[PDB]
RNA sequence: CAUCUAUAAUUUUGAAUAAAAAUUGUGCCGUUGCUAUGGC
């Protein structure tokens, strides 16, 4: 045993000062001591064998980076030599261990590893990373780990998937995008969405608008999933705030008048009217805030005001449910707070409305339509609201 | 104590203490026995304010000589807890010295209190 | 560092002219001279009647400030 | 710079009386007793924050 | 599903409650139990359990501490508003958790659990300043360093059970998280001889008195974090504050001898002067010893919204009503005179009768300073407190003319600091702990160091009612 | 430095030890004696 | 603050280690016993 360290500990030593058919032949016998090994005099060993891997690498990568994992802040050291002398071949062996992977500390390895490797052309490497992606997500599904961990671990693959696609150009990954929407609509697959999403929203809000081409990609299976919320087949919360979070980060991104379009405009109202229909008493404000952006996004055609006006109020309706009416009304008082102006000649449309929800006995409600909407609405008009309403 | 002759009645000190702690705040004050010798020897001080239950008397006694030499009044309050209190500091001192000034906003009370001790003498 | 503090004094009840007539003190330190609408809106928070009740006038800055 | 109780007063001649005379002291407007520097102070700390920073 | 029908909801189970404990009492009084939850809102002394104390018995406990010389300790109980029906605390893992707060010249504020009135005081948690927290200008209005850095004085904990905020000679104010200790937000005093001295919160609101010691009462807000107001009048420094559920604080200045009332919302005051006479009380003695004359009034309780007590220096105890300028009642040297110094000690000479005349009998006595006392709010009891290593609990009368000592507890051993109560139990059956911060030392100055098995720690008392 | 200090200390308490030994008629080892061991108590500090 | 997790408690399996369900009084020294108290 202490002959073999010596002998580990002299090679390292010569090979400083310092051929490969007598340099990978004891790389071999090195994975050879390594796996024969996997007590203290067993830990010294894991020790030289990691010294001697590092003055290698100083001065099989694959499996040279496996034992590294398998065999702390000596490892974490020693990753970060690896990096500063070494990339898309790098790439290749992070996809290849990663399959070998699927532990907790190998993970956090491996984790430190990958975040080193973005910080650290791009195009050529996309297609392995984001099949890793994948992988990472299909680990999310089958890990024999607790919630909170695989959520950390959920949340640092994220953040490096957000710094990879943020260096990588833009036109380049839209038939990547077309895949990645495709492998997350076609594990239970409410996590693909919920990964998916989570990322997606991550995107949008960091590359601000030039996500409309791959939203119009996006419309119709994001239109299947909002009918299935309405229909009611899902239930998941945390994805249907994902959902409208990403159409509310897209309608008020949109700089180029991309929902003035009236196919997806129609679309997108239809659904998120029905979503007002179906909420959730969380998500309100979320759904307020979206159909405030879409109005303040097609604010200038007057028929999508039209048909805007009659499909809320169609949904505030006085014979609904309580919660339904309340986020309507709500809807109803932001967007005339937002714009105010494009609204006056709708307002005659939907003073019965108000007529009704005052009349209603739930007071919650009945609080809600004084105070929000007719404090807002008499605000807009100037003089009070008190010759409409006898 | 027969050595601390003067020694003030309550009301003496209540009033002695009040203009001690006016004369603090203003800052014509020197505190302890060294800083008051000092203000002796240098001829400045108005009067002197002593304890009574300092533990022993005699390291204080000292300064009666000094006193009636220069022929300035002195008197003796019982707690010297009490004289500290009055002084600001947070130590309990033996001796406090008022010292002169005429450019001082407490001079009339400085006065009062003097003659009366002048009195009691 | 700045809260505006307002409080009432001589809080006459008029039924005469249907109206409650006082005298409002502000103190607005490390500030300056808070609006009349400020006022009437936190006044009819206060009160619980409508902005459009509530009347002010007449507000007068102290020397050095701060009311 | 110096209020009496709570009143800023920039009267030379003002004739305190005996609890005015205990209550005088610096204003809490002033650079002495209170809030931020002069306008002589904070223009040479702008002054020499732009020389350290060139 | 109507705000209104689940207040009538909590109002119904309450008066289950009630006639179900009119039963078990049993085993006119509902009507006279809902008077009493809104009686506490008048101002006027109605708590009456001042001969159902069991104090012969009442059960000691000192608990000794790590760190030196506790200031300060003030302790929040939760109770139940009648307005709405939930709790004072906001949390609800906490249920009514009673905590305390302690504050200590080690720069050290520390929480203990008081929940059980048989165990000791256990300590949750706590957070310690040290110099690393001193100012990098030293000379500006800037002092928010988010620890404290010299000498912590005062500790008051708000009654919603959020904040706890603490003030020292640093001039700061900072207040903290009740959980974490995490100072969510510091403010400055504002003065370069503003020491912060006395903190007390307006019962059952947010608003907190800070008596400083520049001649200053401010008034701030916590749930704003910002500083409303700013009161002026004393002639000394303002030492000692309190306050009650309405818009009044009284404070005792010191060297002035003065007792003021403020009424904020009036901005106006009132002076109560004391003012006994030696000449007078020994001319009235001969018309019937010792008389100490009026040094500094320390210490101020309001113990009713008409009604405060004023523990002096000289061992006075006073009773004052807002009618009358004079003290309604005084108290004479209410923890006895201070031991008399050795003789050897003070002459330093061989001669024994020679000391004895050092000594020199009478001349050099003095009382026990009343260090704190404390008036249980709207009740007719208070707890005095001097290093006499006896609390001392006293009685008033119905016609709030005059009080007794119903008690004395022998079990402290110190300068008594702060004293605090708590209350548990059902409505006709309730304990008292008395919680004491004791220290070696006097919370502002020095002055003294030599008291006899004095130790730093909490002495709590618990007792008990039957009658 | 330490010097200069103990130095002061000794003067000082020098001072009280002859106001204590002027001023009283049969004076006393043991306030001598306790004053001796407070400097002690500071020579044996450094 | 809620949720989740962690320590600590039961349940079941195994004599037990082991396995997981599933659930929910001091900074320093001193006297002193089954807590009380000295001094710095």
């Amino acid at each position: 045993k202490i002959s073999s360290l010596a002998l580990i500990t002299n090679c390292v030593q010569v090979l400083g000062v310092k051929f490969y058919p007598k340099i990978v032949p004891p790389s071999i016998k090195l994975f050879d001591a390594s796996l024969a090994d996997s007590n203290p005099l067993k830990e010294q060993l894991q020790v030289a064998i990691l010294l001697l891997f590092a003055g290698l690498i100083k001065r099989n990568i694959l499996d040279v980076l496996h034992v590294i994992y398998f065999s702390s802040s000596i490892r974490l050291s020693v990753i970060s030599l690896i990096i500063e002398n070494i990339l898309k071949e790098v790439l290749k062996v992070l996809f290849r261990i990663w399959s070998t992977e699927i532990d907790t500390v190998a993970v956090s390895l491996f984790l430190s590893t990958l975040e080193s490797t973005v910080e650290n052309s791009a195009t050529s490497q996309s297609p392995i990373f984001f099949k890793l992606l994948l992988s990472l997500f299909e680990f999310r599904s089958i890990s024999s780990f607790d919630n909170n961990t695989i959520s950390r671990i959920e949340a640092s693959v994220h953040e490096i998937s957000n710094s990879y696609v943020l260096k990588m150009n833009d036109k380049v990954f839209r038939p990547l995008f077309v895949i990645l929407v495709r492998w997350a609509f076609d594990i239970t697959e409410t996590e693909r969405l919920l990964a998916f999403f989570k990322f997606f929203n991550k995107l949008q809000e960091n590359l601000r608008g030039i996500i409309t081409s791959y939203f119009t990609y996006l419309l119709e299976p994001v239109d299947m999933l909002l009918k299935r919320f309405i229909s009611k087949d899902m239930e998941n919360v945390n994805l249907r705030r994902l959902v409208i979070n990403s159409l509310t980060s897209s309608l008020k991104f949109d700089r180029d008048e991309y929902w003035k379009s009236t196919s997806r405009f129609e679309l997108i109202s239809v659904s998120l009217v029905n979503q007002l229909s179906n909420i959730e008493n969380s998500i309100g404000k979320y759904l307020v805030k979206a159909i405030g952006a879409l109005a303040s996004n097609n604010s200038g055609v007057d028929e999508h005001n039209q048909i805007l006006n009659k499909l809320i109020v169609e949904h505030m309706k006085a014979s609904c449910s309580s919660n339904e009416k309340l986020w309507a009304i709500r809807a109803m008082k932001l967007i005339y707070s937002k714009i105010g102006e494009s609204w006056l000649v709708l307002l005659p449309q939907l003073v019965p409305v108000i007529a009704e929800l005052l009349e209603d006995d739930d007071e919650e409600i009945e609080r809600e339509v004084r105070t929000g909407l007719v404090k807002v609405v008499e605000n807009v008009l100037g003089e009070p609201f008190d010759r409409y309403l006898d | 104590n027969p050595k601390a002759f003067p020694l003030a009645d309550a009301a003496l000190t209540q009033q002695i203490l009040d203009v001690v702690q006016q004369a603090a705040n203003l800052r014509q004050l020197k505190k302890g026995a060294n800083e008051a010798t000092k203000t002796l020897n240098r001829g400045i001080s108005e009067f002197i304010i002593m304890a009574a239950d300092c533990e022993p008397i005699e390291i204080l006694l000292h300064l009666p000589l000094l006193c009636e030499d220069k022929n300035v009044p002195y008197v003796f309050v019982p707690s010297r807890v009490a004289l500290g209190r009055a002084c600001g500091v947070s130590r309990p001192v033996i001796a406090a010295s008022i010292t002169t000034n005429d450019a001082s906003a407490i001079k009339t009370q400085i006065y009062a209190v003097k003659d009366k001790i002048e009195t009691l003498l | 560092s700045d809260a505006v503090t307002i409080r009432t004094r001589k809080v006459i009840s008029n039924p005469l002219l249907a109206r409650k007539q006082f005298v409002v003190d502000v103190l607005h330190p490390n500030r300056a001279n808070v609006s009349k609408d400020e006022l009437r809106e936190k006044l009819a928070e206060v009160y619980k009647a409508e902005k459009d009740a509530v009347s002010v006038f007449g507000f007068r800055t102290q020397f050095g400030g701060g009311k | 710079h110096i209020a009496v109780g709570k009143q800023i007063v920039n009267i030379p001649s003002f004739m305190v009386r005996l609890d005015s005379e205990k209550h005088i002291d610096f204003a809490p407007t002033s650079p002495f007793g209170g809030a931020r520097p002069g306008r002589v102070a904070r223009r040479n700390a702008a002054r020499k924050a732009e020389a350290s920073g060139e | 599903e109507n705000p209104a029908d689940k207040r009538r909801r909590l109002a119904k189970q309450y008066l289950e409650n009630l006639k179900s404990e009119a039963n078990d009492i049993l085993t006119d009084i509902i009507a006279s139990r809902l008077k009493e939850d809104v009686a506490e809102q008048q101002g006027r002394v109605f708590r009456y359990f001042g001969d159902k104390l069991l104090i012969s018995e009442a059960k000691q406990s000192f608990t000794r501490v790590g760190e030196n010389n506790l200031t300060c300790i003030s302790c929040f109980q939760p109770v139940l508003n009648k307005y709405t029906f939930e709790e004072s605390s906001n949390g609800d893992k906490n249920k009514g958790r009673l905590f305390a707060y302690t504050v200590s010249k080690d720069l050290q504020l520390t929480k203990y659990d008081i929940t059980d009135f048989s165990k000791r005081p256990k300590k949750l948690k706590y957070a310690k300043g040290g110099a690393k927290y001193i100012p990098t200008s030293k000379h500006e209005y800037e002092n928010t360093t988010e620890g404290h850095y010299d000498e912590i004085l005062t500790v008051a904990a708000s009654p919603d059970g959020k904040y706890v905020v603490t003030g020292g000679r640093d001039r700061k104010l900072i207040v903290w998280s009740t959980e974490s200790l995490s100072p969510v937000k510091v403010i400055p005093t504002k003065d370069r001889r503003g020491e912060v001295l006395s903190l007390a919160f307006r019962k059952n609101s947010d608003q907190l008195y800070a008596s400083c010691a520049d001649f200053k009462i401010r008034t701030y807000s916590i749930n704003q974090f910002s500083q409303l107001e700013i009161l002026y009048g004393h002639h000394d420094i303002v030492e000692d504050i309190s306050a009650l559920a309405m818009e009044r604080c009284v404070t005792v200045g010191a060297r002035d001898r003065t007792a003021m009332l403020w009424k904020i919302p009036d901005e106006t005051r009132l002076t109560f002067r004391g003012g006994d006479e030696p000449q007078k009380l020994l001319r009235r003695w001969m018309k019937e010893p010792l008389f100490f004359c009026e040094g500094s009034i320390d210490v101020v309780s309001m113990v009713d919204d008409f009604h405060f007590i004023t523990g002096s220096d000289n061992g006075n105890i006073c009773l004052w009503s807002l009618a009358k300028k004079k003290p309604i009642f005084t108290e004479r040297i209410a923890h006895g005179i201070l031991p008399e110094p050795s003789f050897n000690d003070i002459s330093g000479e061989t001669d024994e009768e020679l000391r004895k005349r050092q000594l020199q009998g009478k001349k050099l006595l003095q009382p026990f300073w009343i260090t704190s006392l404390y008036a249980i709010p709207y009740s007719n009891v208070f707890i005095s407190g001097s290093w006499s290593g006896s609390l001392k609990v006293w009685k008033i009368s119905d016609n709030l003319r005059s009080f007794e000592l119903l008690g004395e507890l022998s079990g402290a051993k110190g300068v008594v600091t702060k004293i605090q109560v708590v209350e548990s139990g059902k409505h006709g059956k309730e304990k008292f702990r008395i919680l004491a911060s004791i220290a070696k030392e006097h919370r502002l100055g020095r002055w003294i160091a030599n008291v006899s098995g004095a130790r730093n720690g909490i002495y709590s008392a618990v007792i008990d009612q039957t009658g | 430095k330490n010097k200069g200090r103990i130095s002061r200390y000794l003067a000082n308490k020098c001072s009280m030890a002859s106001r204590i030994d002027n001023y009283s008629e049969e004076p006393s080892n043991v306030f001598g004696s306790v004053l001796k061991k407070q400097v002690e108590q500071r020579l044996e500090f450094y």
